[PDB]
């Protein structure tokens, strides 16, 4: 518990996942501009 | 690998077209959308990710990340060949011998 | 930063909490929690190792000071005796040990006499140290006598004494590391440490430790 | 199963039925009952020695493979394991597999600093725990370090442990052999094997080097 | 030290405004002109000081590094000296990063300026308002996405690191000013001046060759 | 005299033995400045190692000194009298002759010597460790019986005296063997040559 930060991770530090991408698929990063 | 093949280029072209057509027609025969991506069976002889668990999800994540990385890498291959006129190792050599 | 208790500085920074042995409770000076081989899991062996470490640290500080000072004073002239490892055979030369250059101070010429005198005096000293009691009125602590060897009375406050203990185990350990470096450099490059420092300062890019790397290569 | 308990194989065969220390019960892998120095009487020192032995075994297997492999390749000029370090000072630097433009490492301080930082971080993570796993076993963590799940069954885990520790011990012995054989002969282990195979009676230790070793 | 009422002042034992209460990092109690007598103006000045410190640290590193690389025979830049490095865009082939023709190969100054203006404006608007990299809470110490390694986790370590940042930034600002006035006076590179001074400290200095020519 | 608290220590009049060193075992002079024997099991293993090393050291010292002295006494011409040069005799065209007589051994093959020594030494070591034909339920350190044909060490007092003499003679032999090694390494000559 040292030497790093504890910190779902999306393609931007502050962004929201789209409605049609619910995160169930493997590579789902919520990336669909 | 420096070994001359016993086939003619016309025969090779026809064979490539026929074999690829047969393989892709076999592939298209599936109807389940999930098994259209991960057929399993004869294509998973070692039974690594053929169940429903956390171990298969990690393997699928790794596969998709490798797929994306290789796609970008081959786009880079093509663009480098267009611009500099070199291959992959050739581009590495040209970059190294330019400092 | 405190050097005692469970919240003291340790040997691995943030990663130390996962490798701190149970018996290393930080009740002694220089306790950083570094024991990965379990060599001090026995309380008696821990005390013996502490004694050996402190004595070695003191001797290493003395050795580092006595290897550094004579080269700077050369205010004097020695020639081939300036180097710390090259001064051993200076007695065998038919000039005597010209202390500070004056050939009238000790004028040592013989080996057996000085050797035997050193053996007897240091045998008496080390036997008294092992006994811990004798002609001198010490405080009874073998590691920290204090009674006679502290004429300035710097060890009077227990907390100040503990801080001094931490500081001098640390100075001693730095001296041990530097003395090991002195030995290895002497074997490898065969030059005085000051000469090595000057050569490094001349061009540090090429005059580093990896320049003399292929010299140990075993040829067929 | 046969590697644990009071009936495990001993390091002296039938001649060590009664020469077994009391504390070497046999619940740990690779327990052949070789402690004829009394160096593991204390359980804490025993556990620390076990961890050191496993780590050394893994490092030695990696080192043996990485000393053997570059000598067998034409691209690397069949270089010996003890001569590959100085290639960074060559006019071409270090080029992986002999292919130009692969790495082209010419600076030694840069590689040293990178190795120091990376090894520091990974060793600290191993000792204390980190992003790759927390609260796991000291020597056999698993989890992110067992992607294929080869040791889900505890019996399979024990058998693999015995196999690993034995391969590691063999690799440690082979690495010590590499060191001594490089010191004495002055040539690579693969060249020594080839010379021995060419003429076993003539090309050996006693016939060439032992006569002038003292 | 460095906090509370007993911290080290800017004159040591010879040393205070009432509004400098030893709460904010890097407060040595040196405000003689009374320019920070207003709390709002004090906050604005603190923010400008921190931003200037970070920018000056980056500038000092970027002014030292290329000339150091060039003078050691590690690269062949178009113009190693920092004040002459902006004219590389007017050379024959343009600007090449580290001297490699296949790295940047910038040729047009108009495109450089337009792209820089757009990107800098977008990111500075994000900094003052909040955008893709996070939402503004602390105007100068965001953290979260800008502290991935998590070094500013413990508040005590956070305060210590803030003090260290502000002091290294002040030193960087002083060195930036020195670099500027040396360029406007000597006309040569900074590390060049350092090497010249190290060659002959007694004879090579500002007074020996430039004090009399100033006036 | 040699046992109990009345025993002399390793520092003459000064005597600060450790707590665990009670002097019951032979050759206890209270020298544990490293504290290595704080555990009884490690102490016992170290005692066994010390006695075996001592015996082997005396045997090796005698085997190192006797042939070279015999050669220098004008008795027989050895192939190489120097103790650390006996291995080069097997590579001579004349082979290995015991005392120079070609009809005694005339060994030629190093491999055969290696194999024979390996099997014999392994068998006798296993017998010593576990218990073979020469007694089974005997002491590991001092089995006696077949190993004391003269029966000198029968009563407790003579047994203890002879054990102490054994241990101190073995310690002296180990010191002498180390001196042999260092002298040979530095002088590149025989030991008796250095003595004379
Ligand atoms: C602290 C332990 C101690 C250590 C580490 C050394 C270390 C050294 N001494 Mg010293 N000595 C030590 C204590 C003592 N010495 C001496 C008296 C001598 C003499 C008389 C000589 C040395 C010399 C040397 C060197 C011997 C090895 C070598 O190969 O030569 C290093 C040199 C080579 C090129 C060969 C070595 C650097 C010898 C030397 O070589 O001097 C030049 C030398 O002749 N020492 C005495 C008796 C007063 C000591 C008492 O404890
Ligand atoms: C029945 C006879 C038998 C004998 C005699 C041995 C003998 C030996 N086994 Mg073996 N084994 C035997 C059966 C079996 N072993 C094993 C499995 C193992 C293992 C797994 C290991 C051994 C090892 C060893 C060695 C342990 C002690 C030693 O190193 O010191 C013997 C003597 C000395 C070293 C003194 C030599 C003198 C000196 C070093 C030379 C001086 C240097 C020069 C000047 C240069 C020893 C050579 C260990 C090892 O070390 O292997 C290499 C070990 O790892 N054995 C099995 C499987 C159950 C056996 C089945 O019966
Ligand atoms: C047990 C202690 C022992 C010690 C300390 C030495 C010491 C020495 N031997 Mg000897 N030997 C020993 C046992 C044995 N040697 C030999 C056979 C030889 C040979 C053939 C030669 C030496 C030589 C030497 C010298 C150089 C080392 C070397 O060549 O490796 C050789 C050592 C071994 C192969 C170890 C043997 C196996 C191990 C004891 C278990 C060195 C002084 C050399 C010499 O004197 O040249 C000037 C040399 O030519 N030795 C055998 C027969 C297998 C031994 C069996 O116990
Ligand atoms: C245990 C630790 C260990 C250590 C410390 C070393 C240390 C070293 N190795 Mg060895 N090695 C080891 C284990 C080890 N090895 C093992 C297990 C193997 C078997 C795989 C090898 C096989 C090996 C080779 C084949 C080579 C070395 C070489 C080297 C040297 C530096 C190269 C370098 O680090 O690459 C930098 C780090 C890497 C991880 C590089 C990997 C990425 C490369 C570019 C990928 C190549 C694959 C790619 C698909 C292209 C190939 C296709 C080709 C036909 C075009 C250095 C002496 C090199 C040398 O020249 O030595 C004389 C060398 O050529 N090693
Ligand atoms: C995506 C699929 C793919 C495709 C279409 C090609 C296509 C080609 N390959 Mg490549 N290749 C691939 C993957 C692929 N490769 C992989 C995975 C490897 C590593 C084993 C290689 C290694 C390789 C070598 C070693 C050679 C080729 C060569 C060639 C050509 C001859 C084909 C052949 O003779 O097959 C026969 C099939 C059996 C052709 C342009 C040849 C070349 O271009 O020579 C000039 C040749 O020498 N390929
Ligand atoms: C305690 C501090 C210390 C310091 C300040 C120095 C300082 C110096 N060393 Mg020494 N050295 C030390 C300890 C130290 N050493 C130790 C513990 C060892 C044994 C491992 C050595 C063995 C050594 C060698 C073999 C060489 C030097 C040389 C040098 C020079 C630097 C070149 C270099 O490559 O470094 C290499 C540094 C290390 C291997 C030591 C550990 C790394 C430190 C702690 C960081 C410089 C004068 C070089 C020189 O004299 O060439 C002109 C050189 O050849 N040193
Ligand atoms: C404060 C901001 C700052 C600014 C405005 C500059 C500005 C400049 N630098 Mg400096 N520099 C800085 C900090 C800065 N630097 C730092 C911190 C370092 C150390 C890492 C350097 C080290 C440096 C080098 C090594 C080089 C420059 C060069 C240049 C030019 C950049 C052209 C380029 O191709 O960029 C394009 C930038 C990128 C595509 C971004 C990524 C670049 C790498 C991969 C990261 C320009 C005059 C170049 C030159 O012309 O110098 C003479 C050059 O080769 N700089
Ligand atoms: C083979 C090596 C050897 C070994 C294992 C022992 C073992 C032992 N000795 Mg002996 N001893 C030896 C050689 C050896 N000795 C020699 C050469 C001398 C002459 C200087 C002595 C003289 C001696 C004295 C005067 C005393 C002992 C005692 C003891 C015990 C004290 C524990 C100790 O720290 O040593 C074991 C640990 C090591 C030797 C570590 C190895 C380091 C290498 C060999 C260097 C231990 C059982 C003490 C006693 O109580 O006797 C029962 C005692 O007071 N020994
Ligand atoms: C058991 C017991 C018991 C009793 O009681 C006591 C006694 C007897 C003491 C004991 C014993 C012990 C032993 C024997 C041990 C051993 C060890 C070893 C040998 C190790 C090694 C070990 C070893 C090891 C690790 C090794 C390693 C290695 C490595 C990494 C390498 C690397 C490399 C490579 C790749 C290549 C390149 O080019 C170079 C380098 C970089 C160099
Ligand atoms: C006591 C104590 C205490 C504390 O606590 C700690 C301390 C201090 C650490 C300790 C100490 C210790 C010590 C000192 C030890 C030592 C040892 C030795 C030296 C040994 C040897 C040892 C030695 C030995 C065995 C030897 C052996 C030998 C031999 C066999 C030989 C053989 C041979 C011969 C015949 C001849 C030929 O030609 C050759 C050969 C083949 C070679
Ligand atoms: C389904 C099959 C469809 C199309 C296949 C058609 C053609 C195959 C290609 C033939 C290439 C012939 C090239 C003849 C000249 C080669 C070069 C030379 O030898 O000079």
């Amino acid at each position: 518990g040292a030497g790093y930060r504890q910190y779902d991770a999306l393609w931007l530090p502050n962004t929201e996942r789209p409605a049609w991408l619910d995160g169930s698929l493997p590579g789902d990063r919520g990336f669909d501009p | 690998a420096g070994i001359d093949l016993p086939f003619d280029i016309y025969t090779l072209a026809v064979l490539n077209s026929v074999l690829m057509g047969x393989v892709e027609l076999f592939r298209n025969s599936e109807l389940d959308p999930e098994r259209r991506c991960y057929p399993g069976g004869a294509f998973d002889p070692l039974n690594l990710a053929s169940d429903d668990s956390e171990r298969t999800q990690k393997l699928r994540e790794a596969e998709i990340k490798h797929a994306r990385l290789a796609m970008v890498s081959f786009l880079g291959y093509t663009v480098q060949a267009w611009y500099t006129g070199e291959g992959a190792l050739g581009s590495l050599n040209k970059f190294a011998n330019g400092f | 930063v405190e050097f005692y208790g469970p919240d003291r500085a340790k040997w691995l920074g943030p990663f130390s909490e996962g490798s701190v042995p149970s018996y290393l409770k930080g009740e002694f000076p220089g306790d950083y929690g570094w024991d990965t081989a379990g060599l001090s899991a026995d309380p008696e062996t821990f005390a013996r190792y502490r004694e050996i470490e402190v004595i070695h640290a003191r001797w290493a500080m003395l050795g580092a000071l006595g290897c550094l000072t004579p080269e700077l004073l050369q205010a004097a002239d020695f020639g081939e005796a300036a180097v710390w490892f090259k001064a051993g055979a200076s007695i065998f030369n038919e000039d005597g040990l010209n202390y500070l250059g004056n050939p009238s101070l000790i004028h040592a010429q013989s080996i057996v006499a000085v050797l035997l005198t050193q053996l007897v005096i240091m045998g008496a000293a080390e036997a008294y140290r092992y006994s811990g009691e004798g002609p001198v009125e010490t405080s009874g602590d073998s590691l920290y006598p204090g009674g006679f060897f502290d004429p300035l009375g710097l060890a009077d406050d227990p907390d100040t004494l503990a801080e001094l203990k931490v500081k001098e185990i640390k100075n001693g350990r730095l001296a041990m590391f530097s003395m090991f470096g002195f030995f290895v450099q002497g074997l490898v490059t065969g030059k005085s440490p000051l000469e090595n420092l000057a050569d490094h300062l001349a061009e540090p890019s090429v005059n580093n430790g990896f320049a003399s790397a292929t010299k140990f290569l075993p040829l067929p | 199963s046969q590697w644990y308990g009071p009936d495990r194989p001993k390091f002296l065969g039938p001649y060590s039925t009664n020469f077994v220390p009391s504390y070497l019960t046999g619940e740990f892998p690779g327990d052949y009952g070789w402690d004829t120095s009394g160096l593991s009487a204390d359980p804490a020192t025993f556990a620390r020695y076990r961890e050191i032995e496993v780590i050394h075994a893994r490092w030695a297997m990696l080192g043996a493979l990485g000393c053997v492999v570059p000598e067998l390749l034409d691209g690397t000029n069949h270089i010996a394991w003890f001569k590959a370090g100085a290639e960074i000072f060559g006019d071409d630097g270090i080029q992986y597999l002999g292919i130009p433009g692969l790495i082209n490492a010419k600076s030694i301080v840069a590689t040293l600093i990178v190795q120091v930082v990376l090894m520091s971080y990974v060793e600290g993570y191993r000792v204390n725990g980190g992003p790759a796993g927390t609260g796991l076993d000291a020597v056999y963590p698993g989890g992110n370090f067992d992607p294929l799940g080869l040791a889900d069954d505890p019996d399979t885990l024990a058998e693999l442990k015995v196999k690993e520790i034995k391969n590691g011990r063999l690799a440690m012995l082979s690495m010590f052999g590499f060191f001594i054989q490089a010191i004495v002969t002055g040539e690579g282990p693969i060249k020594n094997l080839n010379d021995h195979l060419a003429d076993a009676s003539a090309n050996n230790f006693y016939a060439l080097y032992a006569k002038n070793l003292a | 030290e460095f906090y509370g009422p007993d911290r080290v002042k800017f004159l040591g034992p010879f040393s205070t405004p009432s509004y400098l209460k030893g709460e904010y990092p890097g407060d040595y109690g040196w405000d003689t002109a009374g320019l920070s007598a207003d709390p709002e103006t004090f906050a604005r000045y603190r923010e400008l000081e921190v931003i200037h410190a970070r920018w000056a640290m980056l500038g000092a590193l970027g002014c030292v590094t290329p000339e150091l690389l060039q003078r050691n025979g590690a690269a062949n830049f178009g113009e190693a000296v920092w004040f002459k490095a902006g004219a590389q865009i007017f050379q024959e082939g343009g600007l090449d990063y580290l001297g490699n023709p296949n790295l940047v190969h910038a040729q047009s100054i108009v495109a450089i300026l337009l792209t820089q203006v757009v990107l800098m404006g977008l990111i500075e608007g994000y900094r003052v308002n909040g955008g893709p990299a996070g939402e503004v809470v602390d105007p100068i110490y965001p953290g979260e996405a800008f502290d991935p390694l998590g070094l500013a986790d413990d508040p005590d370590t956070l305060a210590e690191l803030k003090v260290k940042e502000i002091k290294n930034g002040r030193l960087a600002m002083v060195s930036m000013f020195g670099f500027f006035i040396q360029a406007i006076v000597t006309g040569k590179g900074p590390v060049q001046n350092l090497s010249d001074h190290l060659a002959s400290p007694s004879t090579d200095n500002f007074y020996s060759l430039y004090a009399k020519t100033l006036a």
